């Protein structure tokens, strides 16, 4: 394990902060978003690639002790390093149909809802810093920095 | 007429044509009535 005693202690203290129903554990459906909130950002698929069960009775029923959660978090902490600022800026540069930073909200909504795993009509509203009127014009450069800091 | 449709803001056979488009898609039966006949081939 790569984590120090202080880091493991910090993870325990963080694990204790969640308003769980006294399970003393963490649900397999929830643990992905816990790991996201507390540190590195895995994909929806990665939560299975860490050798968590890809099929089950229910992901809300499946649940893990800290002893099982810690290595699951450690492996992505070590092996799931996210892209560079240059990489995300390049991605958005290739995406941007206006080729000037000022992307259209409808196109952003398309590449989050339609492509990949479907991001919800509640998520997108909390992600988009601007608004989607008849213009829909928003600058991606702010958004890339926002998610880089996330 | 479907793909190049104008949108003011954002089934099966049905589609909401604009004023110009609805007339354009109605030009066909008008021209066909004045310009078509029946032959052994067609």
């Amino acid at each position: 394990c790569d984590f120090s005693e202080e880091q493991t202690a910090e993870f325990k203290e963080a694990f204790q902060l969640f308003d769980r129903t006294g399970d003393g554990k963490i649900l397999y459906s929830q643990c992905g978003d816990v790991m996201r909130a507390l540190g590195q950002n895995p994909t929806n698929a990665e939560v299975m690639k860490v050798l968590g069960n890809p099929k089950s009775d229910e992901m809300n029923l499946k649940t893990l002790n800290f002893e099982q959660f810690l290595p699951m978090m450690q492996t992505i902490a070590k092996n799931k390093d996210q892209g560079c600022f240059e990489d995300y800026v390049e991605g958005l540069r290739v995406f941007d149909k206006e080729g000037n930073g000022t992307v259209m909200g409808a196109e952003i909504r398309h590449v989050l809802v339609t492509l990949g795993e479907k991001m919800t009509e509640e998520e997108v509203e909390q992600l988009v810093a601007g608004h989607e009127d008849s213009n829909g014009c928003i600058n991606y450069e702010e958004l890339v920095r926002m998610v880089l800091s996330g | 007429a479907v793909v190049a449709s104008s949108h003011k803001g954002k089934q099966g056979p049905s589609f909401s044509y604009g004023e110009l488009e609805k007339q354009l898609l109605q030009a066909n039966p008008i021209l066909e009535a004045f310009g078509n006949a029946k032959t052994v081939k067609n």
